[PDB]
């Protein structure tokens, strides 16, 4: 096996309840290894594993460089949100929805954001297999809802931020 | 500032090569090239962070430059044009990182000359204080004049009894032109020196104008009758008159 | 130009000043930088911010609410304050500095008493110099029309030790034509001016 | 309205 | 715990070549990728394209400084290697399996350390090169990495489907198999 020495630097942002809850985490990582780190909550850079007091004192020192970091949460943060708010934060993907027999599974596929119902209904049935939310990674999710299950008539009722009313797709 | 800049003047014909040197503080790691022109003012070059290429100003590919493992850099001149007499800044920061604020030389003052055969040393001469003065203020102001020089590369600087002088020392901004209208025209540049009447008066005290003038090298070319215009220290002096 | 600035502003020794600066295309992730250069020196610096009001050892910086102006507090300017000062927009993570105009501040001297007078000077060895002094800021030296005539730019020194500042211009010619009563004629020199019978 | 991102700290040489 | 999670962004350096990786992720999907050779932003989305900018300048910039930093780390732990993880492999479609209408198969490869990986499609033990897409190296809370590798086809009953993925952590090169 070749030799490989690894570093990542990650400059986190969490965003909770719109603008309201802003906090900036940035980490230092060697290998695997998240040896100093910077929290907005903290508002100083704090060694994580004995590889860091020597990077976050240094850091710290500087104010030049503390200064940089706290203003972060204002010229990332706060200005990349801005710009979530027009793009991603507007993309509503309508699913798609088709039931196949495998028993008759729902499948939700190809939809945008995350936020997701799928029920079965006839009456609203209890007693159904549905499997985690998976990530495509193109920007879309799909989930798969199956039922354990003549002239009735199946419904399986998807409700979507992209749609004004629930998409009914009926199995007779 | 901590930056350190070679040579500090440059005296060169068209169409040749030139090298500057540069030194960034200790620590600094980002070394940064800058241009001030008459013509288009303070212009950045390029800059380099541990050795590699990080920005590119307006550079024409006539200029090249470079960072060296000792951090040290080198800013290369070719096929120089009149319109390159300017001053070159060097400039250093302690990374790339734009909170890092820049530390800057003092800079490369370069003359572009279509002949070195334009390049004269200064005449210095000390102008005694008038009686009128003494009588009126009880204070007297010595004038010296450096003229005739070309290029305008001049370090004044007042000696008083063997020591260098600053209070009551007032030198011009800049060199002015001897002929406004003609090109690659000599310059002159006055100074003064204001004393106590009673310290001119004594005569046990010495007063010498002292001017630093950068010219030629033994790296210059010379096939003339006159002397070869080197850089040199040309003075006039004036001792305590009662 | 990403930053405008007056052309030029005067003001007197030990006294505060205040250079603005409008800056209305600025970027969320633009900083707001202030250098300066002396004269026949290296640029330097002198602060830098984001927002509102941000101080150092050598200025304040206050920034407007909505960012798109600025204003330099030099809180007590001397005679070596004197330079060109550069407003200019950098990007948080950039280090590319663009200079732009800027201002030039020009700092007045206090003349306590004003004695204008305008003397003859002889050569130690064997051209002839006339010397303007002791003027106030009020006066200004003016170029001369004449290209056998040479007139410097007034000049301030110090005389440290003894708390006095005077002002002074250098005038010179090789004409026979040329003399200290005329010297300084393109000039608007004071009316209590001392001149000297040689 | 161009992006904004973290810097990198610099490690004492 | 939050409601929305950015990184702006992912900074990635390793001795090995050597090479790196810079992009921005928002809610565990990659906005864009800096191509550190062309010196180019490339948006994962048209909207991206059309209303988002990113100057790849500050991307070469800060991989620079990783550089640097890297250098500064291994003199003082003594030059740690990076360990090798063995990576999980999950295969499964885009949209339900019809045959004739197109479809894409997502391989999905988790638990990347090293971030090197080599990630191919086998369409009846032959290899494929036709309609292959790849995500860069996402990462994970466990500073680890993930990769997913796509393959649009024609579902039909002659073509059988195998992911091959060879990492420095598997001994032998990894196969999961995919059948309509
Ligand atoms: C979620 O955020 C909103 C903020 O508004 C927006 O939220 C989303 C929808 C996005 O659009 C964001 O971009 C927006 O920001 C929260 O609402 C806000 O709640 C605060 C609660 O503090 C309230 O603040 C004012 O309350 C007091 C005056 O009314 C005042 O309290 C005291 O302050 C000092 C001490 O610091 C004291 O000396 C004084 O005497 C004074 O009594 C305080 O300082 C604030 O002035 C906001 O008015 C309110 N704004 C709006 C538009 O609603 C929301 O909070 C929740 O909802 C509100 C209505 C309250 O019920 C509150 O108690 C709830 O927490 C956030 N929700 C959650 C779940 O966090
Ligand atoms: C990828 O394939 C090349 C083929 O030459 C090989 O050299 C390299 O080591 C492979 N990478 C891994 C991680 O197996």
């Amino acid at each position: 096996s070749p030799e490989d020495f690894v570093y990542q630097f990650k400059g986190m942002c969490y965003f909770t309840n719109g603008t309201e809850r802003v906090r900036l985490v940035t980490r230092y990582i060697y290998n695997r290894e998240e040896y100093a780190r910077f929290d907005s909550d903290v508002g100083v850079y704090r060694a994580v594993t004995p590889l860091g007091p020597p990077a976050a004192e240094y850091w710290n020192s500087q104010k030049e460089v503390l200064e940089r970091t706290r203003a972060e949460l204002d010229t990332v943060c706060r200005h990349n949100y801005q710009l979530e708010l027009r793009t991603t934060l507007q993309r509503r993907v309508e699913p798609t929805v088709t039931i196949s027999p495998s028993l008759l599974v729902c499948s939700v596929t190809d939809f945008y954001p995350a936020q997701i119902k799928v029920r079965w209904f006839q009456e609203e049935t209890t007693g159904v297999v549905s499997t985690p939310l998976i990530r495509n990674g193109d920007w879309t999710f799909q989930i798969l809802v199956m039922l354990e299950m003549r002239g009735d008539v199946y419904t399986c009722h998807v409700e979507h931020p992209s749609l004004q009313n629930p998409i009914i797709v009926e199995w007779r | 500032s901590g930056v350190t800049q070679t040579p500090k003047h440059l005296i060169t014909a068209t169409g040749q090569r030139v090298t500057l040197r540069c030194s960034p503080r200790s620590g600094d790691l980002s070394v940064y090239w800058y241009q001030q022109s008459l013509d288009q003012g303070l212009q950045f070059l390029i800059q380099y962070y541990n050795g590699e290429e990080r920005a590119k100003g307006n550079i024409l590919e006539r200029f090249s430059a470079q960072q060296f493992p000792d951090l040290h850099s080198e800013l290369n001149l070719s096929s120089l044009e009149l319109g390159d007499s300017a001053l070159y800044f060097c400039a250093s920061s302690a990374g790339t990182s734009g909170e890092y604020e820049q530390y800057f030389g003092p800079g490369t003052r370069l003359t572009v000359t279509e002949d070195l055969k334009n390049v004269f040393p200064p005449e210095v001469a000390v102008f005694e204080p008038s009686e009128a003065e003494i009588s009126h203020t009880q204070k007297a102001t010595l004038v010296c004049l450096a003229t005739g020089f070309y290029p305008d590369h001049v370090e004044l600087s007042w000696w008083v009894n063997g020591k260098e002088v600053h209070s009551g020392v007032c030198t011009d901004p800049q060199p002015l032109k001897e002929q406004p209208a003609l090109n690659d025209s000599r310059y002159a540049l006055s100074s003064r020196l204001r004393v106590s009447a009673t310290f001119w008066q004594n005569p046990r005290n010495h007063f010498r104008c002292q001017v630093q003038f950068y010219g030629l090298s033994e790296n210059d070319e010379w096939t003339q009758d006159r002397a070869k215009p080197v850089t040199q220290i040309v003075s006039a002096e004036a001792w305590g008159r009662a | 130009a990403k930053t405008t600035q007056p052309n030029s502003m005067e003001s007197n020794e030990e006294e505060p000043v205040h250079l603005p600066c409008n800056h209305s295309t600025i970027s969320g992730t633009d900083y707001i930088h202030w250098y300066r250069q002396l004269p026949s020196q290296g640029p330097e610096y002198v602060i830098h911010g984001l927002t509102s009001n941000v101080n150092n050892r050598m200025a304040s910086l206050a920034i407007a609410e909505d960012r798109k102006s600025s204003t330099l507090i030099l809180h007590r300017a001397t005679l070596r304050d004197a330079a060109v000062y550069y407003c200019i927009l950098r990007d948080s993570r950039a280090q590319k500095l663009v200079f732009g105009q800027g201002t030039r501040l020009t700092i007045n001297p206090n003349i306590q008493n004003p004695d204008p007078a305008v003397y003859q000077l002889r050569d130690s060895k064997s051209k002839s110099v006339c010397l303007f002094t002791d003027f106030d800021s009020q006066t200004n030296v003016s170029q001369s029309k004449d290209s056998d005539v040479y007139i410097t730019d007034k000049c301030v020194l110090d005389m440290r030790s003894m708390d006095f500042k005077s002002n002074s211009a250098v005038a010179w010619s090789n004409k026979s034509d040329f003399a200290c009563a005329n010297a300084f004629n393109n000039s608007i020199i004071p009316e209590d001016t001392f001149f000297p019978s040689p | 309205s161009g992006e904004g991102s973290f810097q990198p700290s610099q490690e004492n040489p | 715990v939050a409601d929305h999670v950015a990184s702006y962004g992912v900074n990635l350096y390793q001795s090995y070549g050597p090479s790196g990786q810079y992009s921005h992720e928002f809610d565990g999907d990659e906005e864009f990728y800096v191509d550190l050779e062309r010196k180019e932003t490339v948006w994962q989305l048209p909207l991206f394209r059309r209303f988002r900018r990113f100057d790849p300048q500050f991307a070469l910039t800060n991989i620079a400084v990783l550089k640097h930093n890297l250098n500064i780390v291994i003199k003082r732990s003594n030059s740690t290697a990076a360990t090798n993880e063995v990576p999980e492999v999950t295969v499964f479609s885009k949209s339900p399996v019809t045959l004739g209408q197109p479809n894409t198969l997502i391989c999905l490869v988790d638990n990347i350390f090293p971030p090197v990986v080599n990630i191919t499609w086998l369409s009846n033990g032959h290899s494929v090169t036709e309609g292959v897409s790849e995500t860069s190296f996402l990462s994970k809370s466990d500073h680890s990495f993930f990769k997913i590798s796509y393959l649009t086809f024609l579902p039909s009953a002659d073509e059988i489907y195998d992911c091959k993925v060879e990492h420095w952590g598997l001994d032998e090169p990894l196969l999961k198999h995919w059948e309509p």
